[PDB]
């Protein structure tokens, strides 16, 4: 999930 | 249910979509058309139609194109704006009510699977028979001229054209896509999903939304939600082609280097 995880994480 | 409170919400609900779709897509259909057909008063495309107006246009407005040759340097300009399209869906996903709540590997399962049967759907928008609008329709390069690219760049969009032309005679607006894309997001029935009801529920509601929007939007139109359904199957069908052409860069293309987020979408697929 990385990259993707880090985008659906981020406040935005 | 005709015109019921629950009727109502539906289009509360397709409202509160088409608005984050808005805000996540800097270039709409509606603009794309425009453009397209010639009706603005003043968008002016940059038209790579060759080699020679592609050494033109290329710098419409550094290092990373280094000195490789053209069908490379396109798509590494592809990669790009496609990640450019993962980053807007991803954000446009976030914006559908339930989205957020949902355990967030079945979130990236959803986009993983997702955001390449919605980069084929909101790519028709930027094309007619003829080419393909980019760089926010400030340029627009011929079907023609990316045919006569290098194998085995020369037939990455080719599929993609043919696509395009047979979802375009559906005449869909954005009002219309916004829901539509949504559906293609809370697809049940990817592989590896946790929590596989949750996400049906969500896209039952979004299903309900899309049929009552077509039958207000479309009222001539009696079958356009069953050939929507349709597209659906045969978007899972044509992404398979694009997953595997950009494999090719494991080898050949020695000089590609896919995009890291790229790769991510593309593997164990
Ligand atoms: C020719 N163009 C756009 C081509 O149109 C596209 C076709 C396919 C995709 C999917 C991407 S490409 C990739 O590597 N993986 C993906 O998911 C994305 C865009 C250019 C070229 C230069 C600058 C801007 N635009």
């Amino acid at each position: 999930p990385s990259l993707l995880k880090k985008l659906l994480l981020a406040p935005a | 249910r005709g015109g019921s409170p629950e009727s109502a919400d539906l289009r509360a609900l397709a409202k509160h979509l088409y608005d984050s779709y808005i805000k996540s897509f800097p270039l709409t259909k509606a603009k794309a058309r425009a453009i397209l057909t010639g009706k603005t008063t003043d968008k002016s495309p940059f038209v790579i139609y060759d080699m020679n107006s592609l050494m033109m246009g290329e710098d419409k407005i550094p290092l990373q194109e280094q000195s490789k040759e053209v069908a490379i340097r396109i798509f590494q300009g592809c990669q790009f704006r496609s990640v450019e399209a993962v980053q807007e869906i991803t954000e446009y996903a976030k914006s559908i009510p339930g989205f957020v709540n949902l355990d967030l590997n079945d979130q990236v399962t959803l986009l993983k699977y997702g955001v390449h049967e919605i980069i084929y759907t909101m790519l028709a928008s930027l094309m007619n028979k003829d080419g393909v609008l980019i760089s926010e329709g400030q340029g627009f390069m011929t079907r023609e001229f990316l045919k006569s690219l290098r194998k085995p760049f020369g037939d990455f969009m080719e599929p993609k054209f043919e696509f395009a032309v047979k979802f375009n005679a559906l005449e869909l607006d954005d009002s219309d896509l916004a829901i539509f894309i949504a559906v293609i997001i809370l697809s049940g029935d990817r592989p590896g999903l946790l929590n596989v009801k949750p996400i049906e529920d969500i896209q039952d509601n979004l299903l309900q939304a899309l049929e009552l929007q077509l039958k207000l939007n479309h009222p001539e139109s009696s079958q356009l939600f069953a050939k929507l359904l349709q597209k659906m199957t045969d978007l899972r069908q044509i992404v398979t082609e694009h997953v595997q052409l950009l494999q090719v860069i494991k080898k050949t293309e020695t000089d590609m280097s896919l995009h890291p987020l790229l790769q991510e979408i593309y593997k164990d697929l």
